[PDB]
């Protein structure tokens, strides 16, 4: 039963250490599991379906683990219709099989361990009460699913216990220096912005903006993961102090990640084994002609929707959105590098800088003059300590936050 | 008073009133259900 | 637009049962309904089954009708024969465009 | 020399194909620029279509691909192996006639063009009809899909522009054949309009727990889509609804035509350009897509050629088309008659009659506001 | 209800027949529907098209440009004007409108007319 598969172009973890003991630690009696690996070449769509069609063709049964590191963010819809043509369950966990997707078939089984756009909106706001500055903007280009996100943050700010100020909610998509884009992007005068961009579109309009002045010393950009890229290539218009919510790729990886698939790939095979008592093989012949329209033998989503190991919980929703994702939180320093700020743990935000140190913007940017530090006591009424609610946890209406 | 007011009103424009009392007894804020983080009307206001 | 193909003429022994075809050679007469007319020797035609289900009132409970779904035609059967039958059997079918009737067939004693 | 490949369904359509390309070649200069087409057939099995597909257009190099609806009843299986094997890399694919709201997010698939109006301008001419009635109470049901939710969205944000509300919005459920507490809810209220967008099968069973409630007639007009009329839906249905369809729906040479000259013309206007490099040939041993890739699609969306078998086939920011036409036809004692012509923003009916499903001739109003109320009051000392 | 149709017995080739059936028992302003029944001798039934006293007709495809029907609420008659007839037109013409119903179904059916062109 089940695979492996992995890609090797950029990782060394090979042979046989990434390929031996799954889930047999000491577990009670989930299966009599074997492992059978794999190392495929650069990924390409008919060596991709003929190494899926002949591994087919054997064990099978619960499907692969397939992990890569190619960049492209065109193989997840591929693989989701190979499974959804051939039904076996298949997993991702690394490079390609992350871009996370929100359309897909119904009878689809293809689930990602990546973070989707609906909880970066979550995060975003978490990390920006954190620090108290509320009042912002939300200047977004054209891209497929702004509209959505756009109407979650509404959603998120309007039933909300603290209240937020929002002004100037600018969606500017004619060229990039005609008149109507520069006026919308002069209307904006709060300082904190978010934007939800394409990689070069934001490039664009953060170079545009740093003439006309939006990105001096008292200014904090904030951008979702689809702009944070590789985490590797940085262009030369990205001002430091650039926090954007990131999925992790430092903590943990490979190992650790193989084998919590592996384990739950196990877990919902011993699910099903509980009720239904049988795991049959769903695949018939890797080509061939008029075959049978779906098997419903076997229906993994109800069984594997509620499934934890080793202790943590690892479920599923009703999309391929994993419930605990393990995302962080990243900023470019002085260096060009992405730092390792916050670590979003299981609902708090559990952050490592107590005050923002106050980045500098850039290589010709005026120093700071307007920020200074102030020195009190607490005595007499002059001045008098509290401490905040434990729901809503800030100060409500007027009080200034002292540390 | 009201309900005077209402026979004038249905004097002067025609329908066919059926009062009847409000279950919980609450005028209606808003207030945050329990088990969640939301928003969502209650009492008499909730009933419009 | 179709044709309705129909045998030219049909006889059996009275009192049993005789059952007609009625063929329709383009699309398939599955979903829109048919009729089944009867007329006299130089008298106007008279309705006989509807609906494929339902019998006008005072109709003889002989008639019946039924649709084949797999060779696209619709039968007609009688029982119990008898002189009084003699006519001839018309079926009627009405398409997205126009309507259309049957050739018709003929039965003997 | 370039070749431009496509995917057909018979071979009386390869043989149109090579004539309206021998036809274009015959026009226009033709200087150092050759296009020789290739074509291929359908397959059942999707895994070998696709396979098949790259491993013979992939391995020629082509700059485009053409992909139609095979003949079989049904289903919408053509475009989805092509378009992901092609969505690999960036050529652009042009549809047919594939009329689907799924191939419409750009995020699925990042490159797929069309010449045929997807099922959101039914809902744009649904209010551009009723722009001109004044009615303004709409109330829709809308199948838990994702065909039915897009038109939702479609319809929200419209009226949204002209300070609207309409009345409420059901949910029903696919694939069921038990259906009463929707149209039982829906019988209160003061809207006379039952807008309805199913798929196929659901008509049938809608239309008799419909009927079955005794709402046709005397009011409660009906309004439907393309697909709620066609075939096994039509059968059971009442007169009156106002069953509007496409023209020029099931044709596809002019539609052949028509795209391989805006094809033609988007080469022609590429060619001139910066140095232009070739896609990589053998669906194996390249995984990289080619530079410019992205731009032939967006020089492809502000090409406009409006002269080759209708009016103004215009590429919008999404890519399904602008400036359609359609033909308002209405259901009157079978066999449907034309009753008006729509061609954006300025429906022009005709002049034949009108029979609204219950045998009248006035247009009904839909409002009856049931004249009662259900007042509601709260325990007071002094007042009550 | 009864249907009488009489027509005006003149069969001469190339010609125009304008037939009208009264209807004894009924009301021609209703919501039903009115149509005219053909019957070449010793061949099958066609139809040639049907009325209604609230507007559009429709004849049929093959003469639409040759056939034309209307009717009068008034004198409660529907005539025919099938103009440019061939001398090959005889036949049998007979008036059953319709049932209201859910489809068309014939019933009842008029005891026709005999025209031999």
């Amino acid at each position: 039963n089940i695979a492996v598969m992995l890609g090797h172009s950029h990782d060394v973890t090979e042979r046989e250490l990434r390929t031996l003991w799954g889930p047999e630690q000491a577990a009670g009696l989930p299966l009599d599991v074997n492992v059978v690996a794999l190392l495929m070449n650069r990924t390409d769509p008919k060596s991709l379906i003929t190494h899926v069609c002949d591994l087919m063709s054997g064990a099978r049964i619960h499907g692969l683990v397939f992990g890569d590191d190619t960049d492209q963010e065109a193989v997840a819809q591929m693989l989701d219709f190979i499974s959804s043509h051939t039904f076996v369950p298949i997993l991702g966990i690394h490079g390609g099989a992350s871009m996370i997707m929100a359309d897909k078939d119904p009878t689809s089984t293809f689930f990602q361990f990546g973070a989707s756009i609906q909880q970066q909106a979550t995060v975003m706001l978490k990390i920006m009460q954190d620090y108290d500055w509320h009042v912002f903007s939300l200047v977004t280009t054209i891209f497929p699913g702004y509209r959505e996100f756009i109407s979650f943050v509404k959603t998120t700010v309007d039933n909300s216990f603290v209240g937020w100020d929002m002004q100037n909610v600018i969606t500017l998509d004619t060229s990039f220096e005609d008149a109507k884009t520069q006026v919308q992007l002069k209307k904006i005068h709060s300082s904190v912005i978010l934007l939800y961009c394409s990689k070069d579109e934001a490039v664009l309009i953060l170079s545009e903006a740093r003439s006309l002045g939006l990105t001096g010393y008292d200014f904090f950009w904030i951008v979702p993961s689809l702009v944070s890229g590789n985490t590797e290539l940085i262009p030369k218009e990205f001002p430091s102090g650039l926090i954007s919510v990131s999925y992790d790729d430092w903590d943990y990886s490979l190992e650790a990640r193989v084998r919590d698939g592996i384990g739950i790939l196990t877990t919902a095979a011993s699910s099903m084994l509980e009720k239904f008592s049988y795991i049959p093989e769903a695949k018939a012949s890797c080509y061939g002609q008029m075959e049978r329209p779906e098997v419903p033998m076997h229906t993994l989503h109800p069984f594997m929707v509620n499934v934890t190991w080793d202790g943590k919980d690892l479920s599923f929703t009703e999309e391929g959105y994993q419930v605990h994702p393990r995302l962080v939180v990243i900023v470019l320093n002085k260096d060009r590098e992405w730092e390792k700020v916050g670590k979003w743990e299981n609902h708090t935000l559990s952050l490592r800088h107590a005050v923002w140190p106050r980045y500098k913007s850039f290589s010709d940017c005026e120093p700071d003059d307007n920020h200074l530090s102030i020195v009190t006591l607490e005595e007499a009424p002059f001045v008098i300590v509290e401490d905040i609610d434990p729901l809503t946890e800030t100060c409500v209406r007027n009080t200034v936050p002292c540390r | 008073f009201c309900i005077d007011l209402l026979i004038k009103l249905a004097r002067t424009m025609n329908f066919t009133y059926e009062v009847h009392l409000v279950a919980d007894g609450k005028f209606g804020t808003q207030e945050r259900v329990n088990n969640s983080n939301k928003k969502e009307w209650n009492g008499m206001m909730g009933e419009l | 637009n179709f044709m309705l193909t129909q045998p030219h003429s049909v006889s059996e022994s009275p009192g049993k049962t005789v059952t007609i075809s009625c063929t329709r050679s383009s699309g398939s007469i599955a979903s829109n309904y048919v009729q089944w007319y009867q007329q006299r020797p130089g008298s106007a035609p008279t309705t006989v089954i509807y609906e494929d289900n339902q019998r006008p009132s005072g109709v003889p409970d002989r008639f019946s009708g039924s649709i084949d779904s797999s060779s696209n035609s619709a039968s007609l059967t009688i029982s119990g024969l008898k002189t009084e039958d003699e006519a001839d059997y018309y079926c009627q079918s009405y398409d997205s465009s126009t309507v259309v009737f049957g050739g018709g067939t003929k039965l003997t004693v | 020399i370039v070749n431009i490949g496509a995917v057909l369904s018979t071979r009386k359509h390869e043989q149109m194909f090579r004539e309206a390309v021998n036809q274009a070649n015959k026009r226009h200069g033709s200087w150092k620029i050759q296009l020789n087409a290739t074509s291929v057939t359908h397959k059942p099995n999707a895994i070998q279509m696709a396979l098949s597909v790259c491993e013979d257009l992939i391995s020629s190099q082509v700059y485009a691909i053409l992909v139609s609806h095979p003949p079989t009843p049904n289903d919408h299986f053509t475009p989805t192996p092509v378009s992901y094997t092609a969505g690999f890399y960036r050529i652009p694919v042009l549809g047919l006639t594939t009329r689907m709201s799924i191939y419409s997010d750009k995020s699925i698939h990042l490159s797929f063009l069309r010449t045929v109006p997807p099922y959101s301008h039914q809902s744009s001419v649904w209010f551009e009809m009723m722009r001109v009635y004044s009615w303004n109470h709409i109330i829709l049901l809308v199948s838990d899909d994702h065909e039915g939710r897009a038109a939702q969205k479609r319809l929200e944000t419209l009226l949204e522009e002209r300070e609207s509300k309409a009345e409420k919005v059901l949910q029903f459920d696919p694939g069921t054949k038990n259906v009463t507490a929707l149209l039982m809810e829906a019988k209160e209220l003061e809207a006379r309009v039952i807008i309805l967008s199913a798929s196929e099968d659901d008509a049938a069973t809608v239309y008799r727990a419909a009927a079955m409630l005794n709402m046709t007639g005397s009011g409660y007009v009906w309004l439907v889509g393309e697909r709620e009329i066609s075939g096994n839906a039509l059968r059971y249905a009442p007169d009156g609804i106002l069953g509007l369809q496409l023209i020029n729906g099931k044709n596809e040479s002019a539609h052949i035509s028509d795209a391989v000259g805006v094809v033609a013309q988007a080469v022609h206007e590429l060619l001139e350009k910066e140095n232009i490099t070739d896609p990589p040939r053998g669906c194996v041993g390249n995984t990289n897509i080619w530079k410019t890739g992205p731009l032939f699609k967006r020089v492809l969306m502000s090409s406009k050629y409006a002269d080759g078998v209708t009016g103004r086939v215009e590429f919008n920011e999404d890519g399904d088309r602008k400036f359609a036409n359609y033909s308002i036809m209405n259901l009157q004692r079978r066999k449907l008659v034309q009753v008006g012509i729509y061609n954006g923003t300025h429906v022009i009916p005709n002049d034949r009659k009108i029979i609204w499903p219950g045998g009248e001739t006035e247009k009904p109003r839909g409002y009856q506001m049931s004249t009662r109320l259900k007042i509601v009051t709260i325990h007071q000392e002094p007042f009550v | 209800l009864q249907l009488q149709e009489s027509g005006p017995g003149l069969v001469k080739p190339s010609q125009t027949l304008s037939l009208t059936c009264t209807v004894s028992g009924g009301s021609i302003s209703s919501s039903n529907w009115w149509s005219w029944v053909r019957q070449p001798p010793g061949k099958g039934l066609e139809w040639i098209g049907e009325i209604y006293h609230s507007g559009n007709t429709n004849y049929n495809p093959s003469l639409k440009s040759r056939v034309t029907v209307s009717v009068d609420k008034s004198k409660n008659q529907f005539s025919l004007k099938l103009t440019s007839v061939t001398a090959a037109d005889t036949a049998v013409y007979y008036c059953a409108r319709d049932v209201s119903g859910g489809v068309n179904w014939f019933d009842p059916w008029g005891q026709g007319t005999l025209v031999t062109v």
